[PDB]
């Protein structure tokens, strides 16, 4: 025990107590206000969400010119739409095709384009996904229920720099006739990460 | 550093706990929501953290057992405390006593205080961001299409050079421009911009197995070296 | 597998808890002494384990958090249970109930039983050992002094090919002969002997830093490949 | 919690309870006897120890012929001395010189030549030593109080196969006149692992 300190992890309560200790200290010293701490929670829990990226996908799914502009100079296009911000300053959009499939990850931590898709999924920041997706993406995808043929190239994008990536899925073969606003409703968060494909609204 | 956070390529972490997005809750506890504020609040003012480089190193320095056991937002708490102590914003003994106090009586309420002034600062950061793009006079060494070779180096401090791509051959896909160099900025040694490149690697080169898979990653010029002839 | 046990080259594990040999106690608890017996007892009879290959894999399969938290002899317990279940020597539900029972009332005494017959078997193993040396008809591919290159492979199962020496150039120092191949024996696929070699590596080749240090390690022929021209 | 099982490690009591559960089960089924479990504990806790290797070092420190025989064909020499057994079937002896220093380890687990040095040190099986000794042996050695010049080559021996290694330290410059049995008393366990040098009996 005295020679095996590393065997014992700090209890979950410790971290909770530490966060409170930090909050009081920063406030007490007039370094951080309470209304500022709330502004953030409100902004990441009720203001940002996958809904933003969904609109981008829907617009590109219905406007060939927009799509091109988006794939060539994504940073400019997104800035005009207003989907810009902390951890979303530089974004690249990768397109899925019948022969190419894209899947993003952050093996080192959990980098995700907050301004576009909101906060990341719980499994996205855990070791299981981060460790395996780069070495055997096909197996990992099966676990999500996505079985891709061997003729389909899988491209894994690891966010090692401040640059973030978003996946532009293919328009399901059941739509046609639907409007932009109606298409934005079928685009799922997982489809923009590359772990799933948008299912046809047919059924 | 070759820490526990660099899990790329490791085995043994088991299956993915997949959950439907409409059921995957963001924060389960109030202290987690608090942490997000604590992080965004300090960085916006440059308290202990100018950008995310100093933030990631704080997490990487955690003890392996703490990194795997504490929750995701436990990592954020560790780095915020690390950086505030380092930069002397808060005293070691000062923080320890409070932590213990809140472990004794977790229901203890905190004096609320406010001022729209800071709130305006935090909003500025959330909407304007912190682009690491800079301007330099150096001439980039590599060009799109060129075949590259990652250097075999093992930095002791922070670095965005994951182990699974060291000493491997790849191809430059894009030249982003110059970005703040993590290895230096994270240690307060000055954000010494360096050209950032997106390099593509084949599954065969990385894992020794022919599969129709490939990995794209962003590497700083300081991680790459030209192919000998 | 690229598991948490392959710590060679990692950072973050901190300082070494050095202790004087005259003060470094072997077993602090009785269950630890028990474990040693449990391990040596089964392997001597070939219960769940013929040699140490099946024994090491059992540990490697542990959950990362359990491997870092359980004590050293905790690893031994995990593998013994793993192997006895796998080989069907003991039933899953059968073991779970006992474990829970002993967690409820740890003071529960166990019926003592003895027989010098098994004791004689255990002594045989402890004094004669389990040499993995075998005889084969194959001609070794490499010779002492030859410059070699470790293969870039990432086996999913057991392997004694640590990550810090993959895809690196080295020099054969000795040809031991043919030894049981871990990668197969550990998974009960047959001890398929292979020539074992001791390879020397320079610090520069492994860590990209010129230092007057070198690493010597034993690698099976299946991990090595000839230098292209 | 329900999606974060890997965050919680099994309690130390679990392992203890498991060992007992195993003992009773094996005994109850007449697969393992109690007198056999004791024979082992007695053999590794009271029969084997670093004392064995110490005698080998002392004999080589006083018999040039033995030393040569030992370095050339160690397996045979050790078998004659009787220092053979489980996890000690194949042993190699590496010699330290004024320009060469040897240090053994088992990065993957904790392989150690039981029949020769007994059970390994507590720090020898922990991650700290195993992870660092192969990349920066000089720093690790300083922590043990051993500061080696840069002109001295350090050879790290990682026990990846069933082959085990033992370090033969240099005879301190204070002995001379001492007998074999008297020299065996000054050879420390750590000196045969390479983390320390035998100190001169002068003081
Ligand atoms: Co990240
Ligand atoms: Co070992």
């Amino acid at each position: 025990d005295p020679r095996f300190p590393h065997h014992h992890p700090r209890p979950q309560s410790f971290w909770e107590a530490r966060a409170k200790a930090l909050e009081s200290l920063l406030i007490e010293k007039r370094l951080l206000s309470s209304d500022a701490i709330e502004r953030v929670i409100k902004h990441y829990e009720h203001e940002l969400g996958p809904m933003n990226g969904a609109k981008v996908v829907a617009k590109a799914w219905t406007d060939p010119e927009f799509k091109q502009r988006l794939l060539e100079d994504p940073e400019t296009v997104l800035r005009e739409l207003g989907y810009f911000g902390l951890q979303g300053e530089h974004i690249r959009v990768v397109e899925n095709t019948d022969t190419v499939h894209n899947v993003v990850v952050c093996t080192l931590c959990s980098c995700y384009p907050w301004p576009l898709l909101g906060l990341p999924p719980s499994w996205y920041k855990e070791p299981a996904y981060r460790s395996r997706v780069v070495k055997e993406p096909r197996k990992v995808l099966q676990e999500f229920g996505l079985d891709l043929p061997d003729s389909v190239e899988i491209r894994v994008w690891d966010s090692s720099s401040e640059v973030r990536f978003m996946v532009l899925p293919q328009r399901p073969e059941g739509t046609e006739g639907m409007t932009e606003e109606e298409l934005a409703q079928i685009v799922t968060r997982d489809s923009m990460i590359g772990v799933a494909k948008v299912q046809p609204p047919k059924v | 550093m070759n820490g526990i956070h660099d899990v790329g390529g490791m085995d043994g972490f088991g299956k993915i706990m997949y959950v439907k997005e409409e059921e995957d809750t963001y924060f389960k506890h109030d202290w987690e929501r608090l942490t997000f504020g604590l992080v965004a609040g300090c960085m916006a003012q440059g308290l202990g953290m100018k950008a995310f480089d100093e933030f990631r190193i704080g997490i990487e320095k955690m003890r392996p057992v703490d990194y795997l056991t504490s929750s995701y937002y436990g990592h954020w708490i560790a780095t915020v405390a690390y950086n505030l102590l380092e930069t002397g914003v808060l005293d070691e003994k000062e923080l320890e006593d409070r932590t213990q106090a809140f472990m004794e009586k977790p229901d203890t309420k905190i004096q609320r205080w406010e001022n729209p002034k800071l709130v305006k600062v935090v909003e500025k950061a959330l909407l304007e961001g912190l682009s690491p793009v800079r301007e330099v006079s150096s001439f980039p060494r590599f060009e799109v299409g060129e075949r590259i070779k990652t250097r075999n180096i093992h930095p002791t401090g922070h670095t965005r050079f994951p182990r699974y791509v060291r000493d491997k051959y790849g191809v430059i896909e894009e030249v982003y421009g110059a970005h703040v160099f993590p290895d230096d900025a994270a240690h307060r040694k000055g954000e010494n911009p360096q050209y950032l490149y997106r390099v593509r690697f084949d599954a065969e080169e990385l894992w020794g197995v022919k599969q129709n898979d490939s990995v794209y990653i962003d590497l700083w010029e300081g991680y790459l070296e030209p192919v000998s002839h």
